[PDB]
């Protein structure tokens, strides 16, 4: 499948997946485009944040879909 | 014909995601809060509201005032410091994809509408 | 967050809290810091009594907020 990444900058990215890869995997993708190590990046999807040691598929990622790096923080 | 399934599923999930993630007016990052206050500074510096998302300035936003427990403010109707928006944002999240998924199931027909991760 | 503590002499004492933090946890904090009991504490804000079951978060404590102590001494 081919999924789109929206970065923390607001850039669009393309990647070329499987439903079947996992987390980190497309993590280390994201990193190989963009240059991002994967312990910064954290993924949203459809509202719901991928955790580490699960695939794609765990949430219904479809071809085109489009995933959303983000930073998490802590209020003041 | 498959494109515009492929442009509802992927405008709803969006939808979704975007009830979830803050974007910063500044540097237009996306946000999300793990914990505190809903004043958040993003890391370039400039100041929102979780609950409002709208720039604010310190902490004269919110509510300041002493507040009877489990009672709203009785001076002011200004956003409160320490709420968790989590649930109602999660209630609104599973409306629109249910919703959705009806809607898929009525265009397509009544045998995959799923959109967006499942629940538990 | 931080929270001072005023008692009746004067004395200020600085707490470490987290507006989850109910008051029995804050008193703990007390207990750990300056050898009170939390059954002798009274913890009073903007002239309520704080209840030790509910958290600094349901009475809007905000930074920096200043409690006052006053003691209870049950067994003499
Ligand atoms: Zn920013
Ligand atoms: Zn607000
Ligand atoms: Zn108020």
């Amino acid at each position: 499948m081919q999924i789109f990444v929206k970065t923390l900058t607001g850039k669009t990215i393309t990647l070329e997946v499987e439903p079947s890869d996992t987390i980190e995997n497309v993590k280390a993708k994201i990193q190989d485009k963009e240059g991002i190590p994967p312990d910064q990046q954290r993924l949203i999807f459809a509202g719901k944040q991928l955790e580490d040691g699960r695939t794609l598929s765990d949430y219904n990622i479809q071809k085109e879909s489009t995933l959303h790096l983000v930073l998490r923080l802590r209020g003041g | 014909a498959e494109k515009d399934d492929i442009k509802y599923r992927t405008s709803i999930e969006e939808k979704m995601t975007a009830a979830r993630i803050r974007k910063c007016h500044k540097c237009g990052t996306g946000l999300i809060k793990s914990e505190g206050a809903n004043r958040m500074s993003c890391r370039c510096g400039a100041q929102m509201c979780y609950l409002c998302r709208v720039s604010i300035n310190g902490y004269d936003h919110f509510c300041q005032h002493p507040r009877s427990p489990g009672a709203p403010c009785q001076e002011c109707s200004r956003c409160s410091l320490w709420t968790d928006p989590t649930e109602d944002d999660e209630k609104l999240i599973e409306e629109i994809q249910k919703e959705a998924e009806e809607e898929q199931k009525r265009k397509n027909g009544e045998n995959f509408k799923r959109i967006g991760p499942p629940l538990e």
